[PDB]
């Protein structure tokens, strides 16, 4: 989720993704640890048995056959990590996430409590306000005339620059906000 | 005057007091869950009495206490039935609810 | 070797089971590069306004405006009376009305005929 | 009943003689006082109506409608003053004048003893509404909406006038008391059939009846907030009141005649409830919900039984309150984000909790949760329809499902989920908006506490 | 919207949409609170046969068991006072047909 | 301070409920209806003082 | 009503035995129990159905409570495939779940016995649909099946949870609540049965094999 | 009662929880045994189920296949 | 209470602990900055297995696109710390 | 109590059995009812005595309004508006009184059903018969008039029923 | 069960019909039969409010049991004898119903066999 995707996946990338999916579903089928280790080592041997194929056409055919076998033999109810996109606690703590700009709307009575926090917040806001134009200029200079091909962004290169478009990545609410 | 009716009505009546207090300076403190659990436990131990009365003499009642509205021939009134089913189910549900709220005290601590 | 999977409307075909993604061409790679370039340009345009310190309000999305306008106000200008449109309109806007009319009329005729003969068991039927 | 009519005509010069920064205060205070005065009309008899004079009378059917109108005026005053802040003083006074004239016309309409005076006032209610929509609406389609609001009405009401005068040449009177006491049956002839249609179709288009409802989404979406409130709360109930009044002369022709309108109403409630499930605009959903409820009321009036009439009265009052509350709720978000798209602003329960509580209560009352008067009216109508024919429980039943769906759908789309990231101008709710919601919602439950006051004359 | 990549950084995470991209005509039906078209482990038209077969088989077997009921090898239960004629609805002025039961 | 909860949450509501039932609800017919107490052979009635006879000399299937 | 209850209890019991979420298993269990109550109502035994409702409340609430205890201990993990040996790590939860499972399967003289056994023997001795009887028997076998599934996958064997062990059930609120529901699930059936007037006519003449059918299918 | 994590070791246990668990399992089993001893007929039945084949024709009042 | 406030030192210790239990990497020669492909000489499948081992250790899953770029333990601990909001 | 007439709302003489203890154990119900008496019934009674003492020092009366009998709709000319008005109001009053009579009979029926317990199917035959007769009379009088009912429509319905009955009797006599 | 197999797989005519029973006169095979007596009066059963289904021929034991339970209220383990007598009466009633079922079965068998044998005799 953190990295900019590419225009396509390469053959090795699809191979590795299939390897990971097969291992995870085999673990879902083989609940106990020793049985899973046995069958995972068997799968790894089966997987690197065709590791040295110089013919790419046969390599893609083998990949296609492997994917067909995976789809036939997949677990209908595979294990999902609780916070993963399919887990039982995936978006559980989203309702507790509040954006930072809401703090601007607090009553001065509410801001009377926590004075040091709001002083630090003012420092951060000043930093962002000062850095914005330099970020825009750096993005303008680095980018090609046609436009940006990928979603990757450049880092800060100068003496006191901040990486462009940093405010909404740095000021993420939290993973467990409340 | 046959405390069966009074106790059966009080059991259901006292369950609403925390709902009315939900706008006081107890709904903002950390003592509200314990207050609600204590109320439910008190309701259960109070409801135990009509069950004993029914188990003794088989006493059953209907209480049509409030007349809500009347159509031309159909009269609609706030009426409660205290036969075997009601007096046998109320204590069981109150007991289970008391246990479950005491459990939720620990389970939902970080909410 | 294994029993095959047949896609449907509500159960679509997986990407890994798609034969178009296994027989690829340099034209396909160029198309993917162009799609990524378009997406990256849109993402940069959005992020420039998202992170603007001086921006207060909502970031207007032309795609959402186009979607709502097409779903609401662009429908009648693009309507033509065709045999398909006429048949579907007549069916879906006429058939249910007469179906329900026939059902209700038959039911009430039966009830009235039964009442006339005096055999309906209308005892205690005070409220209507 | 001049003790209520004169204070509104006095509201007029008070508004036009007020200081530039005190118009809203004076209008709100004295509208509330007028509502308190009008509360005395609820003391009704059991046999006949309160016949004040030769011109005005109060029945058990019209008193709750009068109270609803006089109560709605301060709510519209409170709702309007937010979006009219930059307006000049003269135009603000003109807007308040339009609202006052509308309330005066409605008050005089709901108590006229003659049918022709009722017609004149029920048609005079058109002008202020059209002016409000076409002048203080926001977008460009408002003009078109105004046209749809106008001719759709007049095409239905011009024949009625003809019928009305014809009746007075035959019976010699249009006084509702004399009409009721000297009632005669209608024969089965083509002339009588067309008299029935002329007497009925104006009220049908006012409800509106399904197939004749195309003016309503336009008018209720393009109008300002006060216009929407008055259009959904009271102006739709004119058709129901007029139909309940005029059905006394149409028997027994009504049994044969009603069938197409009954089938249209039932299939149309189904269709409009289904339409509410796929709507990208928040105001259009509320408009179509209003159409569904009014179709239920049409069925209730058409089957012509005492239980059906009580259900119609209760449902009309309940729908007025609920629809006004829902329109105000939507307008709060619209004023925040300047858009009516429903998926634009999401997860508002995180940012506005009490506003989400108001949304929940309004959505609960829309789906007729017992023992609210919404459910009382709906259940009485359903029971009457079941007595009419046991198969109706199918269609009504389906409605009871679909309604709930879209109602909760609306809530789930607006309040739950995660907030939109780039919308950073959701200011905290004002005291005015919360007070508007509370003044909408509390009378509903208070009425539930005593339901015989809104059950009509058949009680 | 369920088949969109959940591990991508969408502009709208809950809707899984990006700012500026074209929106499907039926987005509000596919919002993933609603109709889902994700690939299934078992083929469509194969789930249909299994579900329909189960339902039809259960209905047929219930009918069969209704026309071949189960019971104990006993005679009808007997009641003292003319099958409790006065208890099951009274009618105390008709002198019904007497129901007599004998020891065995 | 120790047992104040049992007074404001049990005793006062039961006082109000008992007063309302005894002096307002009962003041109308058929508001509180109780099914008749069970009567068995050999029992004595409080009001009349009548006794109920025994039961037809059991055959004593000992 | 009888046919609907029979198909419901069989279908839900058959769905329960292959689930891997513990909450899903308990939900399918209570759905199958509701189907059984529907069957009981279908044979004209309303008081038996009410008694079964009262018995079922205790141990069903306690089973869900123990499942929640396990979930909280193992960092909000609900899949039984990542629960190892909790028989020794969670003693009180283990005994509470064992007692609840034994009561759900109608072990004699526990709370679930005094209703489920009577329901089964009343279904066996009535003029009823044959398919409904067969489905009731298969469902009451599958009940023991999925109780076995829960116990085997959650409490026996070797650990399958992440290595940062945070198991701690030493909290007075949890212990007190579970112990109260435990006392209920142990004694309520006998206490309630002996303290209620006879509202049914008992079955006192029954073949020996038909008397023990519930126990036989449960052990099978 | 303060219990700390272990990181790949068996968790810490307090004597009270083992005591309570063993006591509750013990009273469950004691109740089962005691109830079976005192109410055995609730499981094994009370009255003998008769076999109709051993019922005489005279008792059932059937004529000897002649009348 | 709930799980302790996980720190960077704990993350590094657990990551290294998982790494020295891999039979193909010797413990002594392994350092925090060791590149998986250059110094230890592992291929891509070994990296995938390492990522799954990390996921099992910390109880959450790392997407493949992010997992491919992690090539030394320091990157692993940095990703874990950023994911779980760890600053101390 | 004497709040209502005991002939309009009758009740059986209320036989109740005497306590017959057969155990050396105490009776928890008796102890609990003694505590309930001493702790609830006495303070409530004292409050009621105080309230009644205050009520007695200020005693005033309200009366039942008496309505005379005016000519019915049958003695009214076709267009005589005033006689029609009086007849219509009298008919509405009689309709309300008939509704209340049906309500009283239904209250009797419900009280009988609850009172007789398991024997209601036999012990409440008289109440069911009374309700059947009253309901038949009310249905003959007022059913199917619909909304916008009046005394004229009731009279038309009665005339139609009388004509049908006369025709049936005349035809049956000729049999 | 065996009766279900004998009827469903077995000839239908030989097996008795549970809904239509008995089909022979009560005094067919018996020279004389005593009328079964009832101990509890209708008034006693009405006062006891037993049930419409519990008012069988074993109602007197049920009345005794209910009285014993009411009298010995706090000791809910004191009414064991009366419960046993009521259960024994119910068991005797069920045994008599089984007797009636078997009577109908063997009467049907003997009657049909005798009729077939007489028809065969008269057919030759
Ligand atoms: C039954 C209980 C009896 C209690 C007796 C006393 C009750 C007095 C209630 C007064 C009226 C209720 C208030 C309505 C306006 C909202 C006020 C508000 O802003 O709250 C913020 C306030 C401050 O909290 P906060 O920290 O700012 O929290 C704000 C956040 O947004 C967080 O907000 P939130 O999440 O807390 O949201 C508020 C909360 C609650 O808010 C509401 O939803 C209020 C509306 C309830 C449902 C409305 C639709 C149904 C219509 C029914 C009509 C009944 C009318 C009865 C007469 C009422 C006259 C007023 O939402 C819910 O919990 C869901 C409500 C589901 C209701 C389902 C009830 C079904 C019918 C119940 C039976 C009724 C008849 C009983 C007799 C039956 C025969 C024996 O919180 C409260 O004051 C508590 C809310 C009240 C809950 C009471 C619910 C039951 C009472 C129903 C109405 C009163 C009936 C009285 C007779 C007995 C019934
Ligand atoms: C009697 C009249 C009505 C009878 C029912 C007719 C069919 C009604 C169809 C309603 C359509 C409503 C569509 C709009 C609702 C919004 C869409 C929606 O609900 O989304 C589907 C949503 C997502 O599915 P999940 O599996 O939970 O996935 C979550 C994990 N990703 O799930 C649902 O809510 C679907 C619910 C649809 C139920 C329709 C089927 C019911 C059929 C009932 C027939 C049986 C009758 C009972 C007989 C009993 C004996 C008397
Ligand atoms: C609060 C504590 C107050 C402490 C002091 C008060 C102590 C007792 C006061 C007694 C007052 C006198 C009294 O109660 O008389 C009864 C008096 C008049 O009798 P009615 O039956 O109403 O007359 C017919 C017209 N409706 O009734 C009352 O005013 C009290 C009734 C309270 C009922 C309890 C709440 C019921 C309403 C809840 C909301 C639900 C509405 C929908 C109901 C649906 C029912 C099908
Ligand atoms: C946005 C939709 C609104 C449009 C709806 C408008 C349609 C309303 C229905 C038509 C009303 C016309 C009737 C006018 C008043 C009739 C009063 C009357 O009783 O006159 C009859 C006569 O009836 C008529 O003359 C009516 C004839 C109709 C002429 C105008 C036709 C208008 C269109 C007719 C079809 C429309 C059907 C309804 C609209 C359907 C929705 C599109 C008796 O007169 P006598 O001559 O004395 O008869 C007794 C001695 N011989
Ligand atoms: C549990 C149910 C589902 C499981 C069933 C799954 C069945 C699939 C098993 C068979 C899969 C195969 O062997 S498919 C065999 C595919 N053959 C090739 O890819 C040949 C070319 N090899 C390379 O490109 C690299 O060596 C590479 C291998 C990518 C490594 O890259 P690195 O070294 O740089 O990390």
């Amino acid at each position: 989720a953190f990295s900019a995707p590419a225009a396509y996946l390469t053959h090795q990338q699809k191979v590795l993704r299939l390897y990971k999916r097969a291992l995870r579903h085999l673990e879902s089928w083989c609940v106990h640890r020793d049985k899973y280790r046995y069958f995972a080592c068997l799968m790894r041997a089966r997987f690197d048995e065709h590791k040295n194929e110089k013919d790419m056409v046969k390599a893609t055919q083998l990949l296609r056959q492997a994917e067909e076998e995976f789809w036939y033999g997949q677990h209908p109810q595979p294990y999902i990590f609780p916070e993963s996109p399919g887990g039982t606690s995936y978006e559980r703590y989203e309702c507790y996430k509040v954006p930072e700009w809401c703090l601007d709307d607090w009553h001065p009575s509410e801001k009377a409590m926590y004075p040091d926090y709001f002083a630090k917040r003012e420092q951060w806001k000043r930093l962002r306000r000062e850095s914005w134009e330099r970020e825009v200029k750096q993005l303008q200079e680095e980018t090609p005339p046609g436009g940006p091909r990928t979603e990757a962004l450049p880092p800060a290169r100068k003496e006191g620059d901040l990486p462009p478009l940093w405010w909404h990545i740095v000021t993420r609410p939290r993973e467990r906000p409340m | 005057m046959n405390p069966f009716a009074s106790l059966t009505l009080t059991t259901l009546t006292i369950l609403t007091i925390p709902i009315m207090m939900s706008n006081s300076n107890i709904y903002k403190t950390n003592l509200y869950p314990n207050y609600v659990k204590t109320t439910v436990s008190y309701a259960f131990t109070l409801s135990l009495v009509p069950l004993l009365m029914f188990m003794h003499t088989g006493q059953e009642m209907i209480i049509s206490n409030w007349h809500w509205m009347t159509l031309q021939t159909v009269e609609l009134s706030l009426s409660f039935k205290m036969d075997y089913f009601s007096v046998m189910f109320i204590p069981v549900a109150l007991f289970v609810t008391w246990s479950i709220m005491e459990f939720s005290m620990w389970y939902m601590h970080s909410d | 070797s294994f029993p095959k999977y047949k896609p449907s409307r509500l159960a679509t075909l997986p990407a890994t089971l798609d034969p178009a993604e296994y027989d690829i061409s340099p034209e396909t790679r160029k198309a993917q590069a162009e799609r990524l370039a378009i997406r990256s340009r849109l993402k940069r345009e959005y992020l420039l306004q998202y992170n603007d310190p001086n921006r207060l309000g909502v970031i207007e999305d032309p795609a959402l405006i186009r979607w709502t306008y097409a779903r609401s106000a662009n429908i009648y200008p693009n309507f033509r009376p065709t045999p398909k449109t006429s048949l579907l309109g007549a069916l879906f806007g006429i058939g249910p009305l007469f179906f329900w009319y026939y059902v209700f009329k038959t039911d009430r005729d039966k009830k009235e005929k039964l009442i006339q003969e005096g055999k309906l068991d209308q005892t205690f039927n005070i409220s209507y | 009943m001049l003790k209520i009519i004169i204070p509104t005509t006095m509201l007029l010069p008070m508004t036009w003689m007020s200081k530039h920064n005190m118009i809203w205060i004076n209008a709100t205070v004295h509208s509330l006082l007028i509502s308190l005065i009008s509360l005395s009309l609820l003391n009704q008899l059991g046999e006949n109506s309160l016949n004040f004079s030769l011109t005005f009378f109060s029945d058990s059917l019209s008193a709750p409608l009068l109270v609803l109108t006089t109560w709605l005026l301060p709510l519209m005053l409170m709702a309007s003053q937010s979006h009219l802040s930059k307006e000049t003083t003269t135009r603000k006074k003109l807007y308040i004048t339009m609202l006052i004239l509308l309330q005066l016309f409605l008050i005089m309409t709901f108590t006229a003893t003659e049918l022709i005076l009722f017609y004149i006032l029920f048609e005079a209610t058109l002008v202020p509404t059209l002016i409000i929509i076409t002048r203080w609406g926001n977008q460009t389609e408002r003009l078109n909406a105004g046209l749809y609001f106008l001719f759709y009405t007049l095409a239905g009401s011009l024949p009625l006038l003809v019928a009305l005068v014809y009746i007075q040449n035959t019976t010699g009177s249009l006084n509702f008391l004399i009409i009721h006491y000297w009632s005669h049956p209608l024969s089965n002839s083509w002339s009588n059939i067309f008299m029935w249609l002329a007497c009925i179709m104006a009220f049908m288009v006012k409800m509106p009846l399904y197939g004749l409802h195309l003016w309503l989404p336009k008018a209720h979406v393009e109008a300002p907030i006060a216009g929407s409130m008055v259009l959904a709360a009271v102006l739709l109930k004119l058709g129901g009141y007029g139909m309940m009044r005029i059905t006394t002369i149409l028997n027994p022709l009504t049994n044969y005649m009603a069938y197409p309108f009954l089938m249209l109403s039932m299939w149309g409630m189904i269709m409009t409830s289904s339409i509410c499930l796929r709507q990208t605009d928040l105001k259009s959903l509320i408009a179509y919900s209003s159409v569904s409820h009014m179709a239920l009321v049409i069925v209730a009036i058409m089957i012509q039984t005492p239980w059906s009439f009580m259900g119609a009265t209760a449902l009309m009052i309940a729908h007025g309150l609920t629809s006004s509350m829902l329109f105000c709720l939507a307008n709060t978000n619209y004023e925040r984000v300047h858009s009516r798209t429903m998926i634009l602003a999401r997860g508002l329960q995180t940012l506005l909790p009490l506003m989400a509580t108001w949304w929940l209560v309004a959505s609960l009352t829309n789906l007729a949760l017992p023992p609210s008067i919404n459910l009382i009216g709906e259940l009485f109508i359903i029971t009457a329809s079941f007595s009419w024919s046991n198969i109706t429980i199918i269609l009504m039943g389906m409605n009871m499902m679909i309604t709930a769906l879209y109602s909760l759908y609306m809530l789930i789309t607006t309040q739950r989920g995660k907030y939109t990231h780039h919308i950073n101008n959701i200011k905290p709710s004002f005291t005015r908006e919360n007070a508007l919601m509370a003044l909408h919602i509390l009378p509903l439950l208070l009425l539930t506490l005593n339901p015989k006051m809104i059950l009509g004359p058949l009680y | 919207q369920q088949e969109r990549d959940p591990w991508y950084d969408w502009d709208h995470p809950d809707l899984r949409l990006n700012w500026g991209e074209p929106i499907h005509w039926d987005l509000d039906m596919y919002i993933r609170n609603r109709v889902d078209t994700s690939p299934t482990p078992v083929s469509w038209n194969t789930m249909c046969k299994h579900l329909f077969g189960f339902v039809a088989f259960m209905l047929f077997m219930f009918w069969v068991g209704e026309i071949y009921p189960s019971y104990q090898p006993v005679g009808p239960k007997q009641y003292p006072y003319n099958d409790l004629y006065l208890e099951r609805g009274g009618d105390p002025t008709k002198e019904p047909e007497p129901v007599v039961h004998y020891e065995i | 301070r120790h047992s104040i909860f049992a007074v404001t949450h049990v005793l006062i509501p039961v006082w109000i409920i008992h007063y309302y039932l005894k002096y307002h609800v009962t003041a109308k017919p058929y508001t509180v209806v109780e099914r008749k107490p069970r009567i068995f052979p050999g029992d004595t009635i409080l009001e009349t003082g009548e006794v109920i006879p025994l039961m037809k000399e059991f055959p004593d299937q000992h | 009503t009888l046919c609907l209850g029979a198909i419901t209890t069989l279908f839900t019991a058959l769905c329960a035995i292959t689930q891997n979420d513990i909450k899903k298993i308990v939900a399918f269990s209570t759905s199958s129990q509701l189907g059984l109550m529907m069957v009981t109502i279908g044979i004209n035994q309303p008081h038996l159905a009410f008694l079964h409702i009262c018995m079922h409340a205790f141990f069903k609430a306690m089973l869900f409570m123990c499942s929640g205890s396990i979930i909280h201990s193992l960092n909000d993990e609900q899949d039984i495939r990542k629960m190892g040996g909790l028989y020794k790590a969670m003693p009180f939860t283990t005994t509470a779940l064992i007692i609840g499972s034994l009561a759900l399967t109608g072990m004699p003289y526990l709370t679930g016995f005094y209703s489920k056994d009577l329901i089964i023997e009343a279904v066996n001795m009535s003029y009823t649909n044959a398919w409904a009887l067969l489905m009731t028997l298969i469902a009451t076998s599958l009940t023991a099946a999925y109780s076995t599934r829960i116990i085997f996958f959650a409490f026996l064997g070797k650990p399958r949870f992440p290595p940062l062990v945070l198991i701690n059930e030493n909290n007075p609120l949890l212990i007190n609540s579970i112990k109260r529901l435990l006392i209920g699930s142990i004694f309520a059936g006998f206490i309630i049965s002996n303290n209620i007037p006879p509202m049914t006519v008992p079955n006192t003449t029954m073949p020996l094999y038909m008397k023990m059918t519930a126990l036989i299918v449960t052990i099978m | 009662v303060h219990i700390e994590p272990r990181y790949r070791q068996f968790p810490q246990l307090t004597r009270s929880q083992l005591i309570q668990a063993e006591f509750f399992s013990a009273t469950m089993w004691f109740w089962i045994l005691w109830r079976f001893w005192h109410d055995s007929d609730a499981v094994l039945g009370h009255f003998p189920y008769p076999d109709p084949s051993q019922w005489t024709d005279e008792e059932l009042g059937i004529l000897p296949d002649d009348e | 209470s709930d799980a302790p406030p996980l720190t960077l030192e704990a993350i590094k210790d657990r990551v290294l602990y998982v790494l020295k239990l891999y039979d193909k990497i010797d413990p002594e020669k392994l350092s925090v900055n060791s590149h998986f492909m250059k110094d230890l000489g592992l291929d891509s499948l070994d990296q995938v297995e390492i990522i799954m081992a990390m996921e099992d250790e910390f109880g959450f899953e790392i997407p493949d696109i992010d997992a491919e770029k992690l090539m030394c333990p320091q990157e692993i601990v940095d990703y874990i710390a950023d994911k779980k909001d760890v600053y101390e | 109590p004497d709040s209502w007439d005991k002939d309009v709302y009758p009740e059986p003489p209320r036989r109740t059995p005497a306590p017959a203890p057969q155990t050396s154990l105490p009776n928890p119900v008796t102890y609990l009812t003694k505590i309930f008496d001493l702790l609830v019934d006495r303070p409530v009674t004292l409050a009621r005595e105080f309230i009644e003492q205050q009520h007695a020092k200020n005693r005033y009366y309200y009366y039942h309004r008496e309505f005379r009998r005016v000519p019915d709709i049958t003695e009214c000319e076709e267009k005589d508006i005033l006689c029609m008005f009086e007849a219509e109001m009298q008919w509405r009053r009689d309709y309300k009184v008939d509704q209340e009579i049906v309500n009283i009979i239904q209250e009797r029926l419900k009280a009988c059903q609850q009172r007789e317990g398991e024997s209601y199917r036999q012990n409440c035959a008289k109440e069911l018969e009374q309700f059947t007769q009253v309901s038949k009379a009310f249905q003959d009088r007022y059913s199917d008039l619909g909304a916008h009912y009046s005394a004229r429509k009731c009279l038309a319905k009665q005339k139609q029923r009388m004509l049908a009955e006369r025709k049936a009797a005349k035809e049956a006599a000729a049999a | 069960g065996a009766h279900l197999a004998r009827r469903y797989l077995g000839d239908a005519s030989k097996e008795p019909d549970p809904l239509r029973m008995p089909t022979f006169p009560p005094d067919y095979g018996f020279p004389e039969r005593k009328e079964r007596e009832m101990v509890a009066t209708q008034q006693e059963m009405n006062d006891a409010q037993l049930m419409l289904q519990q008012r069988d021929y074993c109602a007197h034991y049920l009345i005794q049991l209910l009285k014993c339970k009411r009298d010995s209220f706090p000791n809910f383990l004191a009414c064991k004898h009366e419960q046993h007598d009521w259960d024994y009466c119910e068991h005797l009633d069920y045994v008599k119903r089984m007797k009636e079922f078997e009577r109908e079965r063997r009467l049907l068998q003997r009657k049909k066999r005798r009729e077939q044998r007489e028809a065969e005799m008269a057919r030759g």
